[PDB]
């Protein structure tokens, strides 16, 4: 006889898919959309190199800590990495104001410029060079952080300090100050004569005045003193005022901050590949058309979305058996 | 198989098939073979595109994820800011699986459907010129070659061939 | 035509038929003309309308937004708020949007059903009596008259009339 | 009636049938009865309780809520934190919600698909040898005792029955 | 012969849908659920009309600015249009304390009553008509914000200030004053003859005490003075307390919250139009029964859900060829 | 003649679902998905007890409101029950800094262990059984808060207190301690002999330094004078140190943070059920199996998922009719 019948295609595939109401079932064709590899390293980003700070954090590195040389001068960065828990961050015990702010202004700036807006020597009346302790120690003898001076009496004296610097540049500028709280009267005359002290700071914007507690704290690498760090953002053209007579952590160097841009701080153990990338993961690099990946949740440059699914695939053919 | 085309009354599939999803097999005086419709394979090649384009066009703007730190004393809002983020990735990841659950068995039953529009298609051209075998074959009362198996297959059979 | 009817073997539509989505052509002695089935006709009404409703109304508390101002010193519960707000406007606006996809294509196969289910309820009551055309057309092997129409529109063709 | 089985060319359910969704009832010469197709209503069984256990397992990971507190002069991160809060419970009760009336209707349907197939199963069993009532039913030219029956409802029904 | 024959409608509509699987399918019968258009107004909200500060904004406006004269008395509003960036502000240069949580508290408030609680007479021993600048012009003359006083010495004495005012009305109090932080020790003398000065402030919730910080600061509006403003919420039945030797920007006028509601502070760069709506977002009014708008997320009023969509069009007919 | 038929289940089940296109759809079966009860109690979770302040706050228990004595010592807790407005709380005016905090730092504790850190015995030059007022009433003679001793002069003399404690323990503690804020010069003198006080508190992380505000207020509790509570974490091995000359309300017993857990902070006008539970709701507790719950999105233990809907039920069976 003769005979016509209509049939569809099979395949030797072994591409299970999910329904509603039914679990892996077998197929000729499916598309898997999910990433689920990074490469574990951590990557440039576009060219543009990270900023992987090791063993100093954001605080070692902006106020200068002798230990955090590395990072004395950065270039343009992509983004930074910083660990859980850095050994090298306040080597002098005491807080930074403002913190998490200025983290997260960090998460907007691609570069910054160190520039010098007081110069050591032009400390005429007070000492600029004896600033230093072994809890801030460079080499085994004491230091300090570099980019801030401890001012201390000279011949016995602390005249009061009144130095302005004007923002000439185009840039804005992040500026870091410091006060010293000391632990007794005794070290308070010790270091700047006069028993009752203070800093005044002020802007178009800011107006503070700071003065220094003395008391007996528990001791943190040996001290019970305390530096409490300060920093704001001079706008061009605008100044900023100092006036004090004691207890005063000069600035001495600032930042410019010439390119604004999208940038992230990365908690991650690892260290530098050598490598590129589109997307990177605190984990590591992704190399992906895949519109999903569930890898981490955050992340940096063209990537796709993050998702908590290990398994999601889409079926393009029919049902196989 | 909702339209109980495909593991239905087909009892499965052939390998022998290459060229497309849905096709016929012909067996004559001068042999016999496979051939692919390329017609509704091409309507299915452009549904299941249009399916996958649209479901990832549709989530290109999910949520993205910027670190925040908080201090000692801001615990509330960093557990708020915790628990808005995790949220997010719960609803965006429930809406991946879910649609993915949704849109896999439409796919299938939409397979299912042009088999079953295609077994249909020739059914009402062969009517009482050819029985139905009930396996998704038809058997010829008179005899068709190359020619009227081809026009078959582009929908120009002429039914003017008597019977009985 | 994910039920075959509609672009399927029916091969366009009707600009005649203005009383109804679905209806009958009839062409007997007394002359020819349209008449929509008020029946499927008005349950797809209630069908579509109750959809309608059923997705504005469950779409009404979406997601409000107030404004709020922070100052410099608070960049990052600012950049929180505005996250969230981007964040629950990102899945609402996807929500409605797949949900329109998927009611839309829900809702052309529902009429499809319709047509091949009016079809089917015609084709079992003339089953001898008249042959299957294949466009949906039947041709009787008997004379009906606007009675036997009126009687095969409201279900109660009487078979009952013979063959051959 | 998406497929036009339940409530469509079938006028009602069998109140008799209470061993199955889907079954036959026959009427011979050893008497009349009831029996469910175990396989199709198996399939069933396992449709709609992977499809609750997918439902409720896709939903597990919703959003908790914890008790944040806020002074007088935190009234944007109180307003912050209210409104994310009933934020993420307004986009799971219209989840939960919608995926209820989805399902619920590609449920019923899918029933209405198993009893049109079983019919099929069945009518592309007994061609010539029986012939279409019309409400589910099938008249037999031959005789069918509970032995043709019982393999009729197998699947192995033998047409080399005659006719005429 | 006769024949029967089943179809479907058709017409001439080129109403377009979109589904999962098929973009452009023209169609028989389509619904538009989206609304896309407003009017460019800023309108009434049914019937009660906005405050439009011009290029004043909420601080010009409640300190009383003297070019902020248009609103020294203001009706009931139903919401409040503010510029991303006003004109007239802190006519001198400073700020004021917790100023967004008073414009969130201003989001829930519809109408203000400016009442008196101490008058300028009242100040027997104090110079109260001299407290006024050339960076607070009034046409061409120096003049100040209107409901705060600044006082100064009188006789060559500043006499310690106690004034109390207990709030015997039912209404709450917005209540606001001032410090002034002044540039030099001279200009601390000249004002306030006493060189070292304090205002406390009290109320049943309220206890501090400000002390002004003299210091050199870069010049805004020509002066390197500064002005830093307080409010505070005073219940029915309790009292506030103030107690200075100097620096003292006393109040005059305080503000009756009558009437509590929603509210909300747009900004906007609109005027306001002539007309009337139901619901307003800040580039216009919406007269709309469609569930859906893509014109602004800000919205006031009985509004349809703010959705990023272009395009929403629901199918209700079939499809047409 | 001979019949076969094929047909569907049909039974007595007057069970409603709701469809996209269809409402009150009669079927055969369906499930039920939505716990909509609980037993209005508020029970044991998991058999661990509930800690339920009655007219009692957290402040007042944990400062030791002499009204709060049913909580001198609690047992470990599984949640902690509030008022929305509790009776008993900060007996003498004043306010507790950081109080929204400290709450929520409880919602992450399951049992405190409270320890005398410093014996009101050991207290030689000052008087530490007169601290009393009768704004802090006993039993209709004046008392105080328990766990803090307020400290006066003794002899007409108030001596410069400095003293330490070293956190011998491996658990963190809870150190509560306040400040007195006097209504005139005389209470100051009355109190403390010293005109200008100070007092000083310093660990390893905590620097700070509180003067006292004298000033008058309005009454509140009969009083115009304040209190200034404040309270840190003390970690294991670090010390407090104290140092004042007047105004200081020590320290007396701290709390040892024994458990760490999770737990929550309730705000219910109910008291306690005799009952167990495994999921605890504001209004009542919840015993299901039902995967969501609609009685209240405030939560605790293994619980359903809220929802807004009074109705999920979902088709299990074909239609009916
Ligand atoms: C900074 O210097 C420039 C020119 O030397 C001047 O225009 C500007 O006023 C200065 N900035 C300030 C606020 O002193
Ligand atoms: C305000 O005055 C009323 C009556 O003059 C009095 O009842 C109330 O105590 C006063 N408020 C305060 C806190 O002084
Ligand atoms: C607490 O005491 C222990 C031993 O007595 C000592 O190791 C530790 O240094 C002390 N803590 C401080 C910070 O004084």
């Amino acid at each position: 006889q003769d005979q016509i019948c209509i049939g569809y295609h099979a395949n030797n595939s072994t591409e299970q898919v999910d329904t509603i109401m039914e679990k892996n079932v077998t197929v000729t064709h499916a598309q898997d959309i999910l990433e689920k590899t990074h490469n574990g390293k951590l990557c440039d980003l576009d060219g543009v190199k990270p900023l992987i700070l090791r063993d100093c954090s954001v605080a070692g590195w902006l106020l200068g800590n002798p230990m955090c040389d590395e990072f004395i001068n950065v270039p343009e960065w992509s983004y930074i990495v910083e660990k859980a828990n850095p050994t090298n961050d306040l080597c002098y015990p005491g807080s930074f104001n403002d913190y998490e702010e200025l983290k997260y202004l960090l998460s907007r700036i691609n570069h910054f410029e160190k520039i010098q807006i007081i110069p050591k020597s032009s400390w005429s009346d007070h000492e600029a060079s004896s600033g230093v302790s072994s809890a801030c120690p460079y080499l085994g003898s004491p230091s300090f952080f570099r980019n801030v001076v401890w001012l201390i009496k000279k011949n016995s004296a602390y005249p009061t300090i009144k130095k302005s610097y004007n923002n000439t540049n185009q840039e804005d500028l992040l500026v870091l100050w410091g006060i010293h709280h000391p632990n007794d009267a005794a070290e308070q005359t010790r270091l700047y004569q006069n028993p009752t002290t203070y800093i005044s700071i002020g802007t178009s914007t800011l107006n503070q005045r700071l003065v220094p507690k003395i008391a007996t704290r528990s001791k943190v690498n040996g001290l019970s003193s305390r530096m409490e760090f300060f920093w704001t953002i001079l706008k061009p053209n605008d100044a900023i005022n100092f006036e004090s007579n004691g207890n005063f952590i000069a600035p001495e160097y600032a930042y410019k901050i010439v390119k604004k841009g999208d940038s992230a701080i990365m908690k991650s153990e690892l260290e530098y590949g050598n490598c590129n990338t589109k997307c990177q993961t605190p984990m590591g690099a992704i190399n992906s058309s895949m519109p999903f990946h569930n890898i981490h949740p955050l992340t940096i440059g063209e990537c796709p979305k993050y998702v908590k699914s290990n398994r999601l695939v889409l079926a393009t053919g029919l049902r196989n058996s | 198989g909702l339209f109980g085309a495909i593991a239905g009354f087909i009892e499965g599939g052939w390998q022998g098939m290459v060229d497309g999803w849905y096709g016929y097999h012909h067996s004559n005086e001068q042999g016999s073979g496979y051939a692919a419709d390329k017609e509704s394979t091409q309507k299915a090649i452009d549904g299941v595109t249009n399916k996958v384009n649209s479901i990832i066009d549709k989530m290109n703007t999910q949520f993205e994820a910027v670190g925040r730190e908080f201090n000692n004393l801001e615990r509330r809002i960093e557990n708020l800011n915790k628990k808005m983020e995790d949220g997010f990735l719960d609803v965006w990841t429930y809406n991946a699986e879910l649609l993915v659950l949704m849109e896999n068995e439409r796919t299938l039953d939409f397979h299912d459907s042009n088999v079953k529009n295609l077994y249909d298609k020739v059914r009402l051209q062969l009517r009482d010129n050819a029985k139905e075998l009930g396996n998704g074959c038809f058997e010829f009362y008179h005899k068709c070659d190359n020619e009227c198996m081809e026009s078959i297959r582009n929908g120009t059979y002429n039914y003017p061939q008597y019977s009985e």
